[PDB]
DNA sequence: GAACGGAACGCCTGCTCTGAACCTGTGCC
DNA sequence: GGCACAGGTTCAGAGCAGGCGTTCCGTTC
């Protein structure tokens, strides 16, 4: 752990690319050491495409990691996040998160994961028109899920600019006979 | 929690300092509920009669006032035949004047004060309170007859 | 309601019409101001809708049309305001103020997806009325450094201008920082590794002049240690500690014989110091090719420009020993041996044919403009050493040979390929102060002494229009940016000075000779030195005119109120414009008549 | 532990003011030679009472509205800015208290009303 | 851990996917000392080959108690192995369980070292002289 | 006097205004 | 003939203003 926290003192320049390649490789093959490997990426020096793919190769294992490493890991997804791969990750990520599977250390880190997303939805306009415009082209299906609801509330409890657009958007998915009591 | 502090200090501050006239126990019967007696104003038809009060104490109790009745019955203006009072400080503002500057005595002394003293303009029974204002001697014959019948003993 | 109170001010201004008839109305501007007031005795349901209502308007028209009058103005006014209102609810409000400035960073930081140089400029004074604010919400300052390798240059470079009177009093927050810059230099986005150096050049500038003095003078020298990494680092990121290193000397003197050091040797990784090998410098060394990727980085040209400053800064300043009287003969050496370089040296005009596609020709033409930048460092110090003495002069001339031949030469080059080479129109180094000084002495300069030496420029036409290019040049970069290029960049007082000095000769050289004298044809009648006088005589007062807007008193005081210096400035254009028109029709100078026009058009927004 | 102590003061916001003012004056002149009593004396230019709590010995310091010290680890700290009342409260009983009323009229996290006692204007910052 | 330790061992192409979990199984804290040590007649039962080994060097990580009975066993079946893997479970054998290094176990650990495939193996002789 | 056709205020949308970029005409060497 | 300024044009998109829908009241036979 540390000697992949001391990578970026240690490597010259020709060998960064190489070194990313194989840390790919450690990361499908170990878990627990998820987090310092994509600290390790973030602070290389690589090329973006690279990057896109290894973030595809975080998300389809994103069941397999344990709670305590999401938020770190979706902060990771969210500033790796251009305003262009913006509703890709968004339904992705929207779909894969499960929020019913993770349940007393759980529920702390669960509240710790929302208080890292609100940081992250607070503080760029960029998700949360993209984020809402991701929930509206969900009206469609009756089921979606209790993760779109909880996240409404929030981007309206945080995000100021918007409110009239989640009334809005909440009062033409409402009657359309979409969020009951269930 | 807070209706311990406060009822602590009040049940030790009513057995060691309570009001003249009045006194106040953790009741025998009800070893939660307070036991008051009132002994009758001074120059009122009250006099000779030892009037008890049961002091319900509420549960957000000092945040809410006590909840006191009349149990010895009392011909009264702003008391009527089951008990109840017209007291501002027995509600919460505007309508009433408890707050936590108050206390479970300075009420019992506004208690012996209103038996003193009925207000015609909050009546309970128009009856008494018309008595007590247009034939005084009636209201104060009838009282006394009341604290001879229910106040004595 | 506010909108419209912006409306009804700038069209009433605008016209003589409208003033007559309307007696001024009290503005909503005036009246909610006094509200705020008037909240001291201490109505405080009032005081959450007026924080509200401030950054509703700084939200709603920031400027985002810059990342007329009409689109813009009533635009700016809005925030003018919101500014003014939270500005007051935090200096009249003591219990708020917390809440204010929380709210304020919430907005400076994560965002710059919008821009926020009013929100920078509302926590600039905000900060620097009361400081001691800051010290209960440092939770917020501690994870405004989280975020502080995904913000960019700007908002981070003021952020921490502002917070940094914290770092002197707190401490575990100083040890938060240097932790924060150290781990974005070794950083992925590039944007990380200068914020390192800008939070590491202002923990050098302003933390200490030189707690205890000994846990300073080690500090400053732990972190440059660290910056000999940044100065390994690619070019932008040294470029950065080039430029702000003139500023930690000046506000940290005691650190320059450590810093020269740190330099000299980056100097010497290509500077040959043997007489007689003609190319002094390794310009070669400079150039990184990979992959046909071919970058310089140690920008040279620009490493001369911080050593010729920080050189006269030491003559001048500290004094009242062995490194600067050898670095005398270190400039000496590269200027004689450079003089007799003969594009031989450097394999240029026939052994390279700057052909842009090719690795060859991205090197070829890097080392150029390297030369060419290098070049204009040692004209400056040639003439910087000698009050006008015939020799040096002689050496400014040959210097000037070499920069004009390469010059000519990418001009050629780029007379054939498309005019998207805005990489010879990159900013020549020369300090603004110097051309000031320089014109002053080239126009403004009769001494019989000095007259021999200026005799060899003066003949020299093109160092003429040269000088006067980059004046050009530096007054743009003031009209398009809130700063200029070279030092003295962001002291404003000091610009205002220099464009005094240039505004005497612009017009001194405009008046005595007039454009009609010329002798040179058309392609000189192009670019005759009158007419550029002239323009430069545009950019400023139009620019003068965006910031300089108190001090525009002090600019004709230089040259009886502002009517009779304006008036009798105005006759010199309308004689000039009267005699331009008159005497010719055949083909009357459009471009003269023109830009006669713009100057007399500027002059008229004083009246 | 003779070095400077992180220090900060309760009680009435009229009496906390210059103490807070002349703590940032001389804050500079505090020394580690001295002691931190010998250093806070001339620092505050101060004495320290020497155990008010022997006279003092019912004094009713007490919340006066659940009439208890000790609510759940709080302490009375808040009191009224007057010279008449000077009755502590705690955050749980005075925030109970003030947002009951109909008068009360709160800003962001601040509550605005009426001491219990004396009715003037008392502050509350949650 | 009875039922299917084996059948996932003893099941071809088990890879990382498979390993990570009963790496997790003797990981976990709830997996008690006595537990521990139930799980080591059963890892010890098995076919040895690397998928064996390197949840056997997590599990030996504890310091999992032994009955001499099995801890030579272990060094026996350890000592019959070109392997990083079986390199670095030697090794961590031999620091905690020194303890338990007779003679004899350290001229078996002589025998299992004799290669020069071995990686580490100055770390590994300096181990094993060190218990001379 | 009473039956018909116009006046009144909360909601939705189409029209307008703008500003930003790209592109196609045309001006000069 | 070739390239770059100029101005036309074209589109996103913000914001404004008026005509409708549900309801009351003046006017004319
Ligand atoms: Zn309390
Ligand atoms: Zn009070």
């Amino acid at each position: 752990h540390d000697i992949i926290t001391s990578l970026p003192e240690i490597l010259g320049d020709s060998q960064h690319a190489d070194v990313g390649k194989e840390l790919s490789d450690l990361l499908i093959e170990n878990t627990s050491l998820t987090v310092p490997i994509l600290d390790v990426l973030s602070s290389l020096r690589l090329d973006p495409n690279f990057l896109l793919k290894v973030r595809q190769l975080v998300m389809d294992k994103l069941s397999s990691i344990r709670l305590e490493d999401l938020p770190v890991i979706i902060k990771f997804i969210l500033h790796s996040v251009t305003a262009m791969d913006t509703l890709e990750v968004i339904s992705e990520l929207r779909e894969k998160l499960d929020l019913q599977h993770c349940v007393s250390s759980g529920q702390s880190c669960i509240i710790l994961l929302f208080d890292v997303i609100k940081s992250a939805i607070r503080y760029e306009k960029t998700i949360s028109e993209a984020w809402i415009k991701a929930i509206e082209n969900t009206a469609s299906v009756s089921e979606h899920k209790v993760f779109d609801l909880v996240m409404l509330f929030i981007i309206y409890s945080t995000n100021t600019q918007t409110k009239k657009y989640i009334d809005r958007v909440l009062r033409n998915k409402i009657r359309s006979g979409c969020i009951q009591e269930q | 929690m807070q209706r311990a502090s406060r009822l602590k200090r009040e049940l030790h501050m009513l057995a060691t300092e309570p009001p003249p006239g009045i006194t106040c126990w953790q009741d025998k019967d009800q070893m939660d509920d307070l036991r008051a007696q009132i002994l009758g104003g001074a120059n009122t038809p009250y006099e000779k009669g030892v009037f008890k009060l049961e002091v319900i104490i509420p549960e957000r109790y000092p945040f809410e006032p006590p909840q006191i009745r009349f149990l010895t019955p009392i011909y009264h203006p702003n008391i009527d035949s089951a008990g109840r009072i017209c007291l501002d400080v027995l509600k919460l503002p505007p309508k009433g004047a408890w707050r936590p500057s108050l206390n479970i005595a300075t009420v019992l002394t506004s208690i012996q004060l209103l038996m003193s003293e009925p207000n015609p303009d909050d009546p309970l029974m128009a009856d008494i309170s018309s008595e007590f204002k247009y034939n005084k001697p009636a209201f104060l014959k009838n009282a006394r007859q009341w604290t001879e019948k229910h106040a004595r003993q | 309601s506010v909108v419209k109170s912006f409306k009804d001010l700038q069209l009433l201004q605008g016209s003589k019409f409208l003033q007559n008839l309307v007696p001024h109305r009290s503005y909503v501007s005036t009246m909610i101001l006094e509200v705020v007031k008037n909240s001291v005795h201490s109505w405080d349901h009032v005081t959450q809708g007026l924080v509200e209502l401030g950054f509703i308007l700084m939200d709603s028209y920031g400027p985002k049309k810059v990342l007329p009058s009409l689109s813009r103005m009533p635009n700016q006014h809005a925030c003018k305001l919101g500014a003014n209102i939270l500005l007051e609810t935090f200096k009249i409000h003591e219990m708020i103020r917390q809440e204010i400035l929380e709210q304020v960073l919430n907005r400076v930081v994560t965002r710059a997806s919008s821009p926020i140089s009013h929100f920078l400029d509302l926590l600039s004074n905000i900060v620097m009325y009361a400081p001691l604010v800051l010290q209960s919400c440092s939770s917020k300052v501690t994870e405004a450094f989280d975020y502080l390798s995904f913000l960019p240059l700007q908002t981070v470079q003021r952020l921490l201008k502002a917070v940094q009177p914290l770092l002197k009093v707190s401490m575990s927050m100083r040890d938060c920082l240097i932790l924060v810059l150290r781990k974005a230099m070794f950083a992925n986005q590039l944007d990380a590794r200068k914020s390192a150096v800008a939070g590491f050049l202002l923990l050098l500038k302003n933390f200490k002049v030189l707690y205890n003095s000994v846990a300073n003078e080690t500090f400053c020298l732990e972190i440059m240690d660290s910056l000999r990494r940044c100065l390994s680092q690619q070019a932008d990121v040294r470029l950065m500690l080039y430029e702000g290193f003139y500023d930690v000397l000046r506000r940290n003197s005691q650190l320059a014989n450590s810093v020269m050091q740190t330099l000299l040797s980056q100097l010497k990784q290509f500077y040959e110091p043997k007489p007689d090998l003609l190319p002094p410098l390794k310009l070669e060394a400079c150039i990184l090719t990979q992959g046909d990727k071919i970058s310089l980085q140690e920008p040279l040209d620009y490493l001369l420009c911080c050593i010729q400053h920080c050189l006269a800064w030491y003559k001048n300043t500290v004094i009242p020993e062995a490194f600067y009287e050898d670095l005398d003969d270190i400039l000496e050496s590269i200027t004689n041996r450079m003089i007799k370089s003969e594009l031989e040296d450097f394999e240029l005009d026939k052994s390279a044919d700057f052909s842009q596609s090719t690795s060859i020709g991205i090197k070829n033409n890097i080392s150029a403009f390297l030369v060419m930048g290098v070049c204009e460092v040692l004209i400056e110090y040639n003439f910087s050493i000698s009050s006008f003495s015939k020799n040096r002069f002689e050496d400014i001339l040959s210097l000037f040979m070499c920069y004009k031949k390469l010059s000519d030469i990418l001009n050629e080059k780029a007379g054939k390929a498309k005019t998207k080479m805005a990489n010879k129109t990159s900013d020549s180094l020369l300090s603004m102060k110097f051309v000031s000084s320089l014109l002053t002495a080239l126009f403004r300069d009769s001494i019989q002494s000095h007259q021999e030496s200026l005799s060899v420029l003066r003949s020299s036409n093109e160092f003429m229009r040269y000088a006067v290019n980059v004046a050009l040049q530096k007054v743009q970069q003031l009209k398009e940016t809130g700063h200029v290029s070279g030092p003295d960049g962001q002291n404003p007082e000091k610009i205002f000075q220099n464009l005094c000095d240039l505004t005497r000769v612009l017009l001194w050289r405009y008046t005595s000779i007039p454009t009609s004298v010329e002798e040179s044809g058309k392609k000189e009648k192009g670019k005759s030195i009158s007419l550029l006088c002239l323009e430069g005589l545009q950019k400023i007062f139009s620019a003068v005119q965006q910031f300089y807007q108190p001090k525009i008193q002090q600019f004709l005081r230089a040259l009886v109120s502002v009517t009779q210096r304006t008036a009798f400035q105005i006759r010199q254009f309308q004689r000039s414009l009267l005699n331009l028109l008159s005497s010719q029709e055949e083909d009357f100078n459009s471009k003269e008549a023109l830009l006669l026009v713009t100057v007399l058009t500027s002059l008229s927004k004083l009246l | 532990p003779t070095m400077l102590p992180e220090c900060f003061f309760l009680g009435a916001d009229h009496v906390v003011k210059p103490l807070g003012i002349k703590l940032s004056r001389n804050i500079h002149l505090w020394d580690p030679e001295n002691s931190v009593l010998q250093n806070l004396k001339d620092v505050l230019e101060i004495d320290f009472p020497a155990r008010a709590i022997l006279e003092k010995s019912d004094f009713t310091m007490d919340c006066g509205i659940c009439y208890a010290y000790q609510l759940d680890g709080t302490i009375p700290d808040q009191v009224c800015d007057n010279s008449q009342c000077g009755q502590p409260f705690h955050q749980i009983c005075l925030y109970e208290w003030l947002r009951g009323l109909l008068t009360s009229r709160q800003s962001f996290n601040i509550i605005f009303g009426e001491c219990p006692y004396c009715s003037k204007p008392i502050t509350l910052k949650m | 851990c009875s039922a299917l330790l084996d059948p996932v061992l003893q099941a071809p192409g088990t890879g990382p996917a498979q390993t990570e979990l009963l790496c997790c199984l003797v990981k976990m804290e709830s997996l008690e000392p006595d537990a521990q040590v139930l799980m080591l007649g059963q890892i010890l039962e098995l076919p040895w080959k690397e998928e064996t080994f390197l949840v056997l060097q997590s599990l030996l990580e504890r310091q999992v108690e032994m009955t001499p009975e099995k801890f030579s066993v272990l060094m026996e079946k350890l000592c019959k192995t070109t392997s990083m893997a079986y390199a670095k479970l030697m090794l961590t054998v031999m620091t905690k369980y020194q303890a338990n290094i007779t003679e004899t176990q350290r001229l078996g650990l002589a025998m299992a070292l004799e290669p020069n495939t071995t990686f580490l193996r100055k770390s590994l002789k300096a181990a094993l002289k060190h218990l001379g």
